[PDB]
């Protein structure tokens, strides 16, 4: 399961306070 | 204010991009797309019912009746001429929007109506209170570079601007034109004496408070035409009434401004009714009161309605939301799927989004069965037929 | 190679899309409660039907406010509407640049 | 690294344009998704349409009118309030004309309410969109009719609560009454920074949150829709890896007028008013083959001018009307003028006189272009009917005369030519 389409896109256009955090907030950039 | 100018600026940016995607799936969503850019924006828009086939060719040469709005410069009557791809196969055929005839106007045309019983007499609205009936046969080809020339007729019975111009077809000529000045005046015309400089009204119409919008002549009665103003009222006005005030009905019909109006072709009872509401409402003239199915999934204004002449329950209304939908009447009530039901209403057949701008005026071409030519504000002129597989 | 066309876009109304997104994002949660096409409004009892209880969703003048049984307000506290099934009037307060009529301006009819 | 913040952002922006887009469409839509032909997997109903419209007043009125049923029926009011005279105004909220930019409210409306411890007329009856109560003391507004008219404001006890400027803050009590398919995405950029995911609900766009049934429409809805990416379809063991990459290329431009595109701020996309533009014709679709649908898919004419021109000197846009006239290249440029002259007067070996004359000569030749000797002649005859009189204020005639010597043992001219020329020259001084 690495992480899901739509997880990533929301992980694209919002990077701030409003992103949800859980696996976003994890270790999303760079693998 | 500037929050304004940020959010009109981000639309923009927004309303490109929307074209782009449109343009992208234009090929899956239409069988003929063809755009031109004219030079001055058109306010107005009519098939003309001549049509030529050339033998050997590929295709087929429309009349379209075109108006101009510059912004200071010489206002005309253009008239041009349309090449379609009939039933078969055009690659590369050179000019295919070239124009034909190009009268001198003053000011900038609001309709271009043609007479039907005789093509040739083309009417026109003028932004002053009078209204000129062309006849662009008689005039040059070529423009001749001086002031507007002799019309052949001039019929002046407003006191400002006007916008409904309605062509009487159970009698030849009968020009009715509704203004803003709360007057719907009927111009006689045809039977008048030659060496046309000014026609007087027939009989001028005040019944409607609002400014009237538009006005159209019912297509099987002479005596009948419906009448639609910005009082949310649209009368069915009865001639030979001895009174020229009271309609012969005065439904509301609407909550907002009522712009267009439209009788259908093939019942002698069904009229459509565009507003300022985003709603395009059906109705039938059996029963005044009581109002039809209303296609509602406008986000605009309703600025012209207009039946396919080659159906009885097709619908096509268009408006300042940008862009042209179609409604299949016949397709009311229809159970949907849900992704059915979110794409739009049963009613709803086809939204054509090729439009940057306010839509100005679109009309079918009677002489092919399911294309429109739809004008817009960004001087783009679009004849555009929608995919086979939407209809069958 | 073919000449870069100048995206429309650029960054300013990039950075404008950012910020609605991201405050749309805050209060409708439509990317995660929404399911990325949904509206999550969350009600608020303010009154009381003694004869059912009239409750406001947290995204005010969206939707209007219904009255529901004690149970049904219990049942149905939050509640996530698709964007499809919105009430097209108020439907546009949800973004500036949801639909807007460019040319605002004057004149015309 | 910066490698992966550089692709984030290459992958934000076209995502944040079209999450935007697809949070846009479901409200606003481009067109009917159901009407491409891609996407014919929805649209689920056939065409049925070969019954009349004639019979659509009497199907109506036997559904609604003939089967209606009353949608409700003064109204009677009262208990105290929680935390002083509070004022209950019934506000009547009109439809949105076009003059109104908002929807007009009007108030037609007090109360001595204990500090903490009404019946009302028939003003209902349909300029209003809805009625509703507002209350103030410590605010309060209630509607008692819903857009379909449905009968709210239910009679009985009712305990409104308030806002400052039931709950726990001030409230108010009232009595009211009457009277499988795993789709894998890959994303690339510069081949050296990939990021794999799979599509939390399958056959499902990601962006536009679109249910496409089938993979084929999937593909087609992301080449076409979400055109700023390029999807290559390379399946999958299990499912189908879809790889995104940015669209190099995605000619996305200003489609409207081209003066706009470089007009200064606060004229630019002005929408105001009516702009000229040169003429030009677009054929998009003309007649498609439609056929069967397929993934081995998965392995534009225009006349008149399409562009924006430019002015060869200013290198500044080119408007349209100063388009058909305006050639702006002739045969004597100002430079050219200017450098004659001063080769002319840069000369050491000549009479000032001498230099006036030969800068008139080469001045008016190349004002006319004279490339042919028999024309030569009849120059001779326009210097004198347009520099004449300046040669004569400069007194310069014996130069002239000199030159026409000169001429025409260069051959060209002739004998009559310079008597001709001369007495022309003549007339002007008598005048």
């Amino acid at each position: 399961p690495p992480a899901t389409q739509i997880s990533d896109l929301s992980k694209r256009k919002p990077k701030t306070e409003d992103f949800l955090t859980f696996l976003c907030l994890r270790g999303s950039p760079a693998l | 204010d500037k929050e304004a100018a940020f959010d009109d600026a981000v639309e923009e940016r927004v309303i490109n991009e929307e074209y782009k995607i449109w343009k992208k799936n234009t090929p899956f969503l239409y069988d003929l797309v063809m755009t031109h850019a004219l030079e001055w924006p058109s306010l107005t828009a009519q098939w003309l019912p001549d049509v030529t086939r050339p033998e050997g060719k590929d295709f087929s040469i429309h009349r379209l009746v075109l108006g101009t709005h510059t912004s200071d410069e010489q206002n005309h009557l253009v008239i041009a001429s349309v090449q379609l791809p009939n039933d078969d196969a055009f690659g590369s055929v050179s000019g295919k929007i070239e124009i034909e005839i190009k009268i001198n106007h003053e000011g900038e045309v609001n309709r271009a109506r043609y007479m039907p019983q005789n093509p040739c007499i083309i009417a026109t609205k003028t932004p002053s209170s009078d209204v000129l009936v062309f006849d662009y046969t008689k005039h040059p080809s070529k423009p001749d570079p001086s002031g507007e020339c002799n019309p052949d007729l001039r019929l002046r019975g407003h006191q400002k601007e006007g916008y409904g111009l309605s062509w009487n077809p159970n009698l030849s000529g009968h020009l009715l034109s509704a203004s803003d000045d709360h007057t719907i005046c009927l111009w006689d015309i045809s039977a008048v004496p030659k060496e046309g400089k000014v026609v007087d009204a027939k009989t001028i119409f005040t019944g409607h408070t609002a400014v009237v919008e538009d006005v159209s002549w019912h297509l099987l009665h002479e005596s009948l035409f419906g009448s639609v103003a910005d009082d949310q009222k649209l009368m069915i006005w009865d001639t030979r009434s001895n009174n020229t005030s009271k309609p012969s009905h005065s439904v509301d019909a609407h909550t907002a401004e009522v712009n267009c109006l439209s009788f259908n072709p093939y019942s002698e009872f069904i009229l459509a009714t565009g507003s300022a509401d985003k709603t395009v409402a059906l109705w039938d003239l059996r029963n005044l009161k009581l109002k039809l199915h209303s296609f509602e999934s406008h986000k605009d204004e309703i600025f012209q309605v207009q039946w396919s002449p080659h159906n009885e329950t097709i619908l096509a209304s268009s408006g300042t939301d940008r862009r042209l939908n179609v409604w299949d009447l016949s397709k009311i009530g229809e159970e949907q799927s849900p992704e059915d039901a979110e794409d739009g209403p049963p009613e709803l057949l086809f939204i054509h989004g090729g439009h940057t701008a306010k839509i100005s005026d679109f009309s079918w071409n009677p002489n092919e069965p399911w294309v429109i030519c739809s004008v817009s504000e960004d001087n783009i002129m679009q004849v555009w037929q929608m995919a086979e597989n939407i209809y069958n | 190679s073919l000449p870069r066309p100048h995206d429309f876009f650029d960054a300013q109304t990039l950075d404008a899309i950012r910020h609605r997104a991201i405050c749309f994002n805050l209060s409708a949660h439509i990317e995660s409660l929404g399911k990325g096409h949904s509206v999550v409004f969350h009600s608020t009892v303010i009154a009381k039907r003694k004869e059912k209880l009239l409750l406001h969703w947290m995204p005010e003048d969206i939707l209007p406010d219904v009255w529901v049984n004690e149970s049904e307000r219990h049942q149905l506290k939050t509640k996530v509407v698709h964007l499809s099934k919105l009430p097209k009037d108020t439907a546009l307060l949800l973004d500036p640049n949801i639909y807007r009529t460019m040319p605002q301006k004057r004149l015309k009819r | 690294q910066a490698d992966h913040e550089l692709f984030l952002q290459a992958f934000e922006k076209p995502t944040q344009i079209y999450r935007f887009l697809r949070t846009r469409n479901l409200i606003a839509p481009i067109f009917l998704h159901r009407t491409l032909t891609y996407m014919s997997h929805r649209n689920s109903r056939t065409n049925i349409k070969r019954k009349t419209f004639k019979v659509d007043d009497m199907l109506s009125k036997v559904e609604k009118m003939k089967g209606e049923q009353e949608s409700h029926s003064h109204l009677q009011l009262t208990t105290g309030f929680f935390h002083v005279t509070l004022e209950v105004l019934l506000v009547k909220v009109c439809h949105k004309k076009r003059k109104d930019v908002s929807c007009p409210i009007r108030q037609v409306p007090k109360k001595q309410v204990p500090l903490n411890p009404a019946v009302s007329s028939n003003e209902f009856e349909h300029m209003v969109k809805s009625y509703s109560l507002l209350f103030r003391v410590f605010v309060a507004q209630m509607t008692v009719f819903d857009k379909n008219r449905r009968l709210q404001l239910l009679d009985g006890e009712y305990e409104v609560a308030m806002q400052e400027m039931f709950s726990q803050g001030p409230t108010l009590q009232f009595t009211l009454r009457w009277t499988k398919l795993r789709i894998f995405y890959q994303f690339l950029y510069n081949n050296n920074t990939r990021q794999q995911t799979e599509a939390r609900d399958d056959l499902h766009c990601p962006w536009c949150t679109l249910n496409c049934r089938k993979l084929y429409s999937l593909l087609k809805h992301l080449k076409l829709c979400h055109s700023r990416f390029i999807f290559n379809y390379v399946y999958h063991p299990k499912g189908a890896r879809i790889d995104v990459s940015i669209n190099e290329c995605y000619d996305g431009s200003y489609a409207g007028n081209p003066q706009d595109i470089h007009r200064q701020p606060g004229f630019a996309f002005s929408r105001n008013g009516p702009v000229k533009r040169t003429p030009i014709t677009h054929i998009l679709v003309c007649r498609p083959k439609r056929t069967k649908a397929s993934m081995s898919e998965f392995l534009t004419y225009s006349s008149g001018h399409n562009r924006l021109y430019f002015h060869s000197d200013t290198c500044l846009p080119l408007r349209p009307q100063e388009m058909e006239v305006d050639s702006e290249d002739e045969k004597d440029p100002e430079w050219l003028r200017e450098k004659t002259i001063t080769q002319i007067e840069e000369f050491s070996d000549v009479n000032e006189g001498e230099k006036e004359v030969m800068k008139l000569w080469n001045l008016h030749v190349m004002k006319h272009g004279f490339i042919a000797d028999n024309q030569m002649n009849h120059a001779c005859m326009l210097f004198v009917e347009n520099y004449g009189q300046k040669i004569i204020k400069k007194n310069l005639c014996r130069n002239f005369m000199l030159h026409l010597v000169s001429m025409h043992d260069f051959n060209l001219i002739s004998i009559m030519s310079i008597d001709k020329a001369v007495t022309k020259l003549r007339e002007m001084q008598q005048k």
